[PDB]
């Protein structure tokens, strides 16, 4: 599933 | 009896008195996330990352802070299923586990525990982190670090949880936002694999129409009534 992270990058 | 993988986020320990990145701006306890919850953010300012983690390992022993009614229907639920229950949480807080859950798999890692630097090996803590503390496991003895999953970083027990996903006939998100991947995907997996979707939340998450069924409000009214019908229908 890949690494923890969020939605919105910037 | 069906075989129920239950993944749990920050809402479902709100009401406990733990709060996390809000939703309004994405601060945690008026702190950034790239400041305090990244690898990087660690290695910038270890002093103040760790005395972060010190403030909120110390916050979530605290008296007031108990499990909530939601947290107890969760502990019933394994009870009854036993084996073929499973509780994943996104929450570092050991509210789970003082309700009465076992086995639960914590994606991002727990307050309570510290991880050494070199060899990767977790331990069990209660205290501060001070920078003359080192690990118990190596002839060398390391720097520590909180146990704690950060952005950029892997989350931990991602293969049993993706084999859940697969044999699941029913999963159940309760409190999660739907900005945290890969957990926020976890609802697609399931469905992929034929499982009923059930998504339990005080709002609707940013993948909440992805869920067949979903109940809405206080974590503490929704997801114990939600398990007791559950309960009620295994008769
Ligand atoms: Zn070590």
């Amino acid at each position: 599933g890949g690494a923890k992270r969020h939605r919105k990058i910037l | 009896k069906p075989r129920v993988l239950v993944l749990t986020g920050a809402g479902i320990s709100a009401e406990s008195g733990i709060r996390t990145f809000r939703a309004a701006d994405g601060l945690w306890e008026e702190h950034r996330v790239e400041d305090v919850g990244t690898p990087e953010g660690f290695d910038r300012d270890p002093e103040l990352v760790q005395a972060f983690y010190n403030a909120r390992r110390r916050q979530l022993q605290q008296p007031e802070i108990q499990p909530n009614a939601a947290h107890l229907a969760l502990a019933k639920l394994q009870d009854a299923l036993g084996d073929r229950f499973l509780l994943v949480t996104q929450n570092c807080d050991n509210l789970h586990e003082r309700a009465g859950n076992t086995n639960v798999i914590h994606m991002h890692g727990e307050l309570l525990k510290v991880r050494c630097s070199q060899s990767g090996q977790a331990l069990d803590w209660t205290g501060d982190v001070t920078p003359e503390d080192k690990c118990h496991c190596c002839q060398f003895p390391a720097p520590l670090r909180p146990h704690v999953v950060w952005f950029g970083e892997m989350p931990l027990g991602m293969d049993e949880i993706y084999m859940a996903l697969s044999m699941a006939d029913i999963f159940i998100a309760i409190g999660t936002s739907g900005h945290v991947y890969p957990a926020a995907g976890f609802v697609h997996e399931a469905k992929l694999h034929g499982a009923h979707t059930v998504e339990l939340n005080l709002e609707p998450s940013q993948v909440g129409n992805e869920f067949a069924e979903k109940y809405y409000g206080p974590a503490s009214q929704v997801v114990p009534e939600f398990v007791e019908k559950l309960l009620k229908g295994l008769k």
